């Protein structure tokens, strides 16, 4: 989720858009 | 900013920023 991706990884504009409703 | 790790009130707040108008949902445990 969310966290593996941006927080205990390095995150991206990519992956956060996909959490824009 | 957003290339970095990002974790509680700094997640939030790069969701608030990207996603502008349209909102956002935060979800940690899914």
């Amino acid at each position: 989720g969310i966290v593996e991706q941006c927080c205990t990884s390095i995150c991206s504009l990519y992956q956060l858009e996909n959490y824009c409703n | 900013f957003v290339n970095q790790h990002l974790c509680g009130s700094h997640l939030v707040e790069a969701l608030y920023l990207v996603c502008g108008e349209r909102g956002f949902f935060y979800t940690p445990k899914t």
